[PDB]
């Protein structure tokens, strides 16, 4: 009888491979068994997209030639004249520096997947993703090339990403994924991340270009929403499809949740403060954003999970709580370590000011509004702070450890252990229990603060780390908002 | 503006406005710091270009000659897959497989459509260097030729299912003929060698140059004429995506191999070593899909024309 | 314990070995968020408890207000987490403040501005 | 899932797109094709017509309350009849390549060659007599959507025309010597005649519509079929089966072209039994001149049944108007 | 033996037409000998492009693949919220009304003169100028559209071209070229209106549009940028051809020189008022356009022309002496009757008065700024002016009789004659000599002053012929720039 | 002479006859800029000048500031080009003032303001 679409597509995909006889399996696909999760039959995978190469680069074209033609409109329109402020501009220098050099590692993470699991069906679709991450880190590029010409702070990205302080954060992200085994992988990036996670990075960053004038990223948005529909049912297939293998596969994933959970949770602390500050048009607050996307979005798959004997991840009462605080503690952290960083930073206005206490209600008011009032009377007096020591670090999430208890919001959550005879720092317990299962991996982290007193940051003072081996421009790219060349140009450009 | 191009682009090219395919494709990747260690490989890093034995002081002098980053790398799949697409409409509505004889069906079924498992091989060999490959110029055109193998995998595909009216049994005539048949184990055998190689240049070579090298001219230039004086002509405007694909193909894997060659005599050297195992397997390989269609001096005419290729980068084979 | 293809056995990146004779002190002074996280020093083994602080610790923290109001020293000590009585003129090495070890100082009587611990 | 803070607009659409679909968002077609023309104050007589003023309704003797009834159900505006043209000729042009590339026409016997020559290349004529016609319409025509849609046809029969003149330049190998070979045949080959005589006589017509009914409706809803289908089976026996992949085109066209068509019929016809009175005295007139006009090809090529059937499949197309004409 | 380029085009388009046996020639071509012109031999004619339908079909696909990406970037991004200021919108009131329609009447214009030529070379151009015509007609309603909805004066624009008093300007133009016969068409159009005025009317409104952060019609400018190459072309091989092919030809074709030159000349007036007033930020002065476009261009041009025995337009004189003038001229004609017109009129700001000083530094003291300096004394008096009884019109060009005599900016440069028992009254010589040589045809004009006199425009109080009969909404559409809905909804936003 | 392809001939649209019994008369006023162009007016041909003069011209030309001073009547004035004395109480059409005939009045003493005509 002729085939129904979804026998079609299978004999076009997954019919193309064999049984080999002249190579071991195990020789073809080495890495699919040393961490213990078992696969009973490849053939339960259900495909979460059934594209044709053909119908792929059709489709993909049509969506390219209008993304072009847009890109070269803004540019030959000077586009950049029309965002809300220049402000604005420092959640780019962000992006272009933090979240751009992330899809093109995931590019090459989901290659290298798509070539290490036995199911002919599962490597297809980790092959049509790793092209679409490819897609998204070349379009990135472009949309921001035109801010680059006119605005500080986006001109050495990937080299930034490599060596900067607060850089290592997504860096060692991804570089613990990458290092992991494909099922890991899959379950930190495509669960974790591209599925549980993804509106807190992608509605905040498409969304405050949509009310900030921001024609090229707005447009870049509109453009991956095709895509992330697929990368979301690959998510949901991925967990799925573990979860339903074999029973023992169960303990491996909820420990994967719990970690990438709380790696995922340390990572977004950086858009929080993007959202709630760097935008001059507001969106929602990171609480409002954190509440609709993982707590009632995320509490409703983790309901669906409960069928595998799947719980909620260890520690997200922490994280419900953190929302109250986390935007706040960030904004001040990055406010007197400026003088390091490749963006501005300032105190908010008064009408920002009060929209925060509205927002956050039980917090801002008490904790938060009273820095402000000392750091300006401070900037006012010709004694702008800034901090001119360095901090102590997380081992595992590597940002420094500015967080607070869940119980008393005035006291840092730090936590420190005795391994093998060093001493380990975290700034939680969820980085503790993360570093406690994989001490092994986590005693190798490439603490920017360490590795500066080190020698290995070609500069011992600091003028000399960010100058010569940053390629931070002291003085154009670094320091407040308030009388940079950014600011200058923004004026003179209005 | 205060500058034209990113620093890093500037660094190769100077501030001057730098084109697109120059800001997609050049030091986008990470190179250093990196914080862990695989836990799947005990010799090498994290984006390490040791994985390979050639060596390059910069992996950059490697460009694709077409200047594909993703946009025109769909833009022009996608205004080739529009004439394959119509072709393939006509073959069906005209019944122009299905009026074939059936000796001429079962060629088709033993002689043409087993290769797609063969670019089934080629894509997971093009995505292994993709994820190995440390440069960027280097990594997109792996990915970007493995999945026109899964493409061009597709379309020999369909003919089976032309063939046998959309229920798949052709499709299953025709791998009982890869799996079973003798004239197909030589292929089949090398195939599977291919995918336990570790070293990834090593891999690109013998996969996108060696075997292709000869396959793609033995099949879609010598049997392709052989298959007009069978009565099988029309298949040959369902075939014409795999001729313009690979006369567009050459144009960077013949640079990539000028650039990797002429680089120094102990890159040479290597690449020498690998032709000397390497080629006369893939010429074992087609032998006797040769000698089964269009006779083996259609099969010594690709060998010879490989030959004379790999003269342009002083390097040699029988 | 970490699942690999072979023994995942390394050297901690950060052992005082590589630390050009120096080792990695911090220190914490708990209501004072005004520096938004412990201090990361980089200190000689050999200096004295009071040259750690009259050189290094004063200097670090003078831009709180608190700062010029605060004995450091004669505050109430944890080193580790435990009670600590600091010897003035004693080495950091011969009081047990080893390398990569926390110091908490907390001041009675400064607690930071504005009823917010800043 | 991209929030976005969008207005309020003061109004929807045009005024004149208001007072005709409601004041709402409209669509590209409708903003592009409906009531943009000028319509009335005409300043001066036309030196070249002594009856009608410029844009006059009356150069037709058929008459519609309002002649927007007349759409098209493709929605064609200038931008979406390109893009669809354009994707059509990447097919087309790369079927060109593909045969002279290899040499199938060139290789066939010289007989087979001059078959070609005579049967299927002059037909470049029938479609220049065909643009030069729909030119006339879209100049007369009143409304945006009725003279649109004939501008764009007579765009396409150039383009037709222009394949067809390729197949012969590809026989002699870009020369133009089979192109003077098969003028001749459209000249002076008795075959021709009937043809080349209805053309000339179309070109003379003045009512507009009488026009687009007998070279839209009446010789291409004979010719197409008997050439593109009847004709192109019989090629096969000719030995020249791998000219179709050359005319593909006109059979996509040709099938893309009845939409409209038979929608301005439709429109046409049901709007009076005036018009349609009209309408059948100018088929009782026309269409066996285009059946007469076609005899000697069917007779030189697939025989006088395939035209017979293209004449029945004809009337059965003019029966949905509530209109006839004498084939089955 | 094979093809070159030019020869293969040819047996792509003229080798399809044929010596005609059946019908004569003359009943197949009936239009081509009325007009006197002589045509000795058409395969003269050199095609001035060499596109074949599927190279047109691909290449105008793509620009409108972006073209439409890009207008729908400008409306999803609210991008009229960009442009430098309220009062630029004016400018596109103006060309919806004015403009788009003649792009219409071209498509139309062109369809029918691509059947009327012998020469299927001729036809073929022809033809592809009228698709383009009409692409041009359609895209400007889809780039305009988004602006209909935030601004008042552009919802009625086809309506409005039919009926109000100054768009008889831009209408009579080209009802006078469409019922002209196919030569004259083409070289009012194509030669005089393609190639030689070309650049007076899409420079100021596309880089106008650049300077003023108008996205949409930036866009159609640059799209439109390589028909116009086309268009230009075909002009220049019109006047070729047609002076080359019989010398009979060439006192024809100095007469329709001369009689375009001054109709397009007219015209263009209107435009001149757009870019020194309408355009917050500036290009440049109307004055300089002229100076570069015409008499610059222009010139080399006639230069050219003159081994033919053409000699630069009549009353050139003339025209190159009011451009320090015409901009002043309809601007203060526009200000006191915009109660009767779909755009608003203001006082210029000071800054812009002294861009105006620099510009026009022998004219605008003098004789212009005074007037601005009397009518915002009355405007802030409460007293703005407004001129409550029509104007004489011309009879030929339409425009009210506000042009003055070269070296006498002060006295009106009114003429009258008799006719057959009637007078008749125009603007200039230029229009006096146009009418006398063509009586019957200018005496069927539908002078909008006329006709509201004769009760035919729906209404005999003006504020129902200009409500009920334009559609112009009174108190929306139009009046003064300050106070206006446009205004207000600028400033809320 | 207009070339056709037939007898090209017809009624001028605006022949006195389309005008309802009333007649269009234009009137130019020298100087006075303000007004951009002369005045196109219908009026009665059996209307005395005098009427002419106050009901018509002196309404007409009232946003002048020369208006209030100016004597019409006994100013300077021009018939299609030519001198001419109004008769202030005969009708237009017996004094020869036809259907488009342009009255040119010049008040002498009165020229505008700024020297500039307006
Ligand atoms: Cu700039
Ligand atoms: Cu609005
Ligand atoms: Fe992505
Ligand atoms: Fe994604
Ligand atoms: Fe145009
Ligand atoms: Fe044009
Ligand atoms: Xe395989
Ligand atoms: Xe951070
Ligand atoms: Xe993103
Ligand atoms: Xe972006
Ligand atoms: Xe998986
Ligand atoms: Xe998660
Ligand atoms: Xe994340
Ligand atoms: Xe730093
Ligand atoms: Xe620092
Ligand atoms: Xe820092
Ligand atoms: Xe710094
Ligand atoms: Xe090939
Ligand atoms: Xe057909
Ligand atoms: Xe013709
Ligand atoms: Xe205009
Ligand atoms: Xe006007
Ligand atoms: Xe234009
Ligand atoms: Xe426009
Ligand atoms: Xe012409
Ligand atoms: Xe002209
Ligand atoms: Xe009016
Ligand atoms: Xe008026
Ligand atoms: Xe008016
Ligand atoms: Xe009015
Ligand atoms: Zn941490
Ligand atoms: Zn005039």
């Amino acid at each position: 009888k002729k085939l129904n679409l979804k026998d079609k597509y299978q004999y076009l995909t997954r019919d193309m491979a064999w049984e080999p006889t002249y190579q071991d399996k195990k020789d073809i696909f080495p890495e699919e068994d040393f961490e213990g999760i078992k696969i009973t039959d490849w053939s339960q995978w259900e495909d979460p997209f059934r594209l044709t190469m053909d119908a792929y680069w059709k489709y993909q074209a049509e969506k390219e030639k209008k993304l072009y033609a847009i890109f070269d409109a803004f540019a030959q329109n000077n586009g950049h004249q029309n965002i809300s402020d220049a402000r604005y501009v420092n959640a780019l220098k962000l992006f272009i520096s933090g979240i751009s050099p992330l899809e093109h590692a995931a590019f090459q993470g989901y290659s290298k997947v798509g070539r290490q699991f036995s199911g002919a069906g599962a490597r297809v679709a980790c092959q049509m993703q790793a092209i679409d991450e490819l897609r998204h880190s070349q379009t990135q590029q472009h949309a921001m090339s035109h801010y680059n010409k006119h605005f500080n702070g986006l001109h050495d990205g990937p080299h930034m990403h490599d060596r900067v302080w607060y850089l290592s954060v997504p860096k060692s992200f991804f570089d613990d994924a990458r290092s992991a085994g494909p099922f890991e992988f899959l379950t930190a990036i495509s669960f974790s991340f591209e599925y549980v996670l993804t509106n807190l990075l992608f509605v905040p960053f498409m969304s405050g270009a949509a009310y900030n004038g921001d024609m090229a990223t707005v447009t870049f948005g509109f453009s991956a929403q095709s895509d992330e529909a697929r990368h979301m049912t690959l998510g949901l297939e991925v967990i799925k499809f573990i979860l339903e293998q074999h029973e023992d596969n169960v303990p491996i994933v909820q420990r994967w949740i719990d970690k990438w959970f709380w790696r995922g949770f340390r990572l977004l602390s950086l858009v929080s403060m993007m959202m709630d500050y760097m935008l001059p048009n507001k969106v929602m607050s990171w609480s409002e954003a954190w509440e609709v996307y993982y707590e009632q979005n995320g509490g409703a798959l983790f309901k669906d999970l409960e069928r595998y004997g799947i719980r909620p991840p260890k520690y997200q009462d922490v994280a419900n709580d953190a929302k109250h605080h986390l935007s706040h503690q960030l904004w001040t952290t990055f406010y007197q370590y400026c003088q390091a960083t490749n963006f501005h930073t300032w105190i908010p206005e008064k009408e920002e000011m009060d929209w925060m206490s509205e927002k956050y209600p039980d917090t801002f008011d008490k904790y938060y509004r009273p820095r402000y009032e000392y750091l300006a009377k401070e900037a006012a007096a010709g004694r702008r702070f800034y901090n001119n020591t360095l901090p102590q670090l997380c081992q595992v999430c590597q940002i420094p450890t500015i967080f607070t208890e869940k119980d008393a919001p005035t006291m840092l959550s730090h936590r420190q252990i005795e391994h093998e005879g060093e001493r380990y720092h975290f700034c939680s317990d969820g980085c503790c229990d993360i570093f406690k299962h994989e001490p092994e991996k986590y005693i190798q982290a490439w603490l920017p603060v360490h590795q500066i007193y080190q020698g290995n940051c070609e500069g011992g003072d600091l003028e000399t780390v960010v100058q010569k081996y940053y390629h931070i421009n002291i003085g154009e790219d670094n320091f407040d908002y308030v009388g940079s060349p950014d600011q200058k140009h923004w004026l003179s450009i209005k | 503006p205060i500058r034209h191009t990113y620093g890093h682009i500037a660094r190769r090219f100077g501030d001057k406005p730098a084109t697109r395919y120059q800001e997609a494709s050049y030091d986008i990747e990470a190179k250093t710091n990196f914080h862990y260690r695989p836990q799947w490989d005990s010799e090498h890093t994290l984006n390490d270009p040791t994985r390979t034995a050639i060596r390059m002081e910069d992996w950059c002098a490697v460009s694709d000659p077409r200047q594909f980053y993703y946009g025109a790398y769909v833009g022009n799949r996608a205004k080739m897959q529009e004439s394959a697409e119509t072709s393939f409409g006509f073959c069906e509505k005209r019944n122009l497989l299905t009026r074939l004889s059936e000796e001429t069906q079962k060629q088709l079924l033993r002689l043409l459509v087993p290769l797609r498992h063969v670019e089934l091989g080629a894509n997971m060999n093009n995505a292994k260097i993709a994820g190995d490959a440390t440069a960027t110029t280097v990594s997109q055109m792996h990915i970007y030729t493995g999945m026109d193998r899964l493409g061009i995998g597709q379309y020999l595909s369909r003919i089976a299912l032309m063939i046998d009216g959309s229920t798949g049994a052709a499709l299953d005539e025709s791998k009982a003929y890869w799996m079973d048949d003798e004239m197909w184990q030589p292929m089949r055998k090398l195939v599977e060698d291919t995918l336990v190689v570790d070293d990834w240049f090593e891999l690109t070579l013998v996969q996108n140059i060696l075997i292709d090298g000869m396959m793609y001219p033995l099949v879609y230039d010598k049997m392709d004429q052989w298959f007009e004086s069978q009565g099988a002509e029309d298949v040959s405007m369902l075939t014409e995506f795999m001729r313009d694909w690979y006369k567009e193909s050459l144009r960077w894997t013949n640079a990539m191999m000028k650039a990797v060659a002429g680089e120094s005599e102990t890159n040479r050297e290597l690449l020498q070593k690998w032709i000397d195992h390497w080629e006369p397997q893939a010429y074992e390989a087609l032998k006797p899909l040769a000698e089964a269609s269009v006779g083996i001096d259609g099969l010594n005419e690709a060998r010879a024309e490989l030959s004379a290729r790999l003269k342009k980068f002083e390097l040699q084979s029988r | 314990s970490v699942n690999a293809l072979y023994d995942y056995k390394f050297e901690p990146k950060d052992k005082v070995e590589n630390f050009h004779g120096m080792q990695l002190l911090y220190v914490y002074w708990p209501d004072h968020l005004l520096f938004c996280a412990p201090f990361a020093l980089l200190v000689q083994p050999g200096m004295t408890f009071s040259a750690l602080v009259d050189e290094i610790l004063k200097p670090a923290t003078a831009a709180h207000p608190d700062s010029a109001k605060a004995d450091f020293l004669n505050a109430e000590w944890l080193l580790n987490d435990e009670p600590f009585t600091p010897k003035a003129d004693a080495s950091l090495k011969e009081q047990g403040i080893d390398h990569k070890s926390m110091l908490t100082v907390t001041t009675p009587g400064l607690k930071g501005m504005a009823n917010a611990g800043y």
